[PDB]
């Protein structure tokens, strides 16, 4: 029953801040989750793992505005001080290895437009 | 600097075969894993295959485990993903990852698309 919630798409004003949600499914609640951006056109890149205790480490290019946190079954990617470049869609992924058989599954990500 | 580039699609029918290809550069090929990730037009991203180092395993989702075949060639630098009997679902953006370490797809390709017409 592995899958993975997203916030709804916002628009955030340059120089704001925000937060998305990745809601994990109930029975991996202690899931270690992946972040990636895309942007419009472009290869989705990757931005960060996080865990359960909110600790994480960040991609290449990736700006220290980016941050990350938890909250139970929740995983948060905060943007901060939102710029122009950061207009993308944002999508989690987990992996998991359940009948001994590799799975993924990504969320519908969301769009964050500025 | 890593690089990964994907080739092989195209507009074909249900039914048919097509091979892809990913040339890769900007490191050591043989000391990763490779994988296979597509965007189908709605957005919604799948994981499509996975292969190990040497090429000694592999494993794919239900959905395609059976009609996809992902396969390397390490002295070439090239990944590839022969899919089979394709099907109006197989319509896509396919993409080449290279993972680092616990992360799966921390290197993406540009991708190439795939459209099945039906």
């Amino acid at each position: 029953q592995l899958v993975l919630t997203q916030s709804s798409s916002a628009s955030f004003s340059l120089g704001a801040s925000a937060k998305l949600t990745c809601t994990l499914s109930s029975q991996h609640s202690t899931y270690t989750i992946e972040w990636y951006q895309q942007q419009p056109l472009k290869p989705p890149k990757y931005v960060m793992e996080l865990k359960k205790d909110g600790s994480h480490s960040t991609g290449d290019g990736i700006p220290d505005r980016f941050s990350g946190s938890s909250s139970g079954a929740d995983r948060y990617l905060s943007i901060s001080n939102i710029q122009p470049e950061d207009e993308a869609i944002y999508i989690c992924g987990v992996g998991d290895t359940i009948k001994e058989q590799f799975v993924y599954v990504f969320g519908g990500g969301t769009k964050v437009t500025v | 600097q890593v690089q990964l580039q994907e080739s092989g699609g195209g507009l074909v029918q249900p039914g048919g075969s097509l091979k892809l290809s990913c040339a890769a550069s900007g490191f050591t090929f043989r000391d990763y894993y490779m994988y296979w990730v597509r965007q189908t037009p709605e957005k919604r991203l799948e994981w499509v295959a996975f292969i190990s180092n040497g090429g000694g395993s592999t494993y794919y989702p239900d959905t395609v485990k059976g009609r996809f075949t992902i396969s390397r060639d390490n002295a070439k630098n090239t990944l590839y993903l022969q899919m089979s009997r394709l099907k109006s679902e197989d319509t896509a953006m396919y993409y080449c990852a290279r993972g680092r370490g616990y992360v799966w797809f921390a290197y993406w390709g540009q991708g190439t698309t795939v459209t099945v017409s039906s």
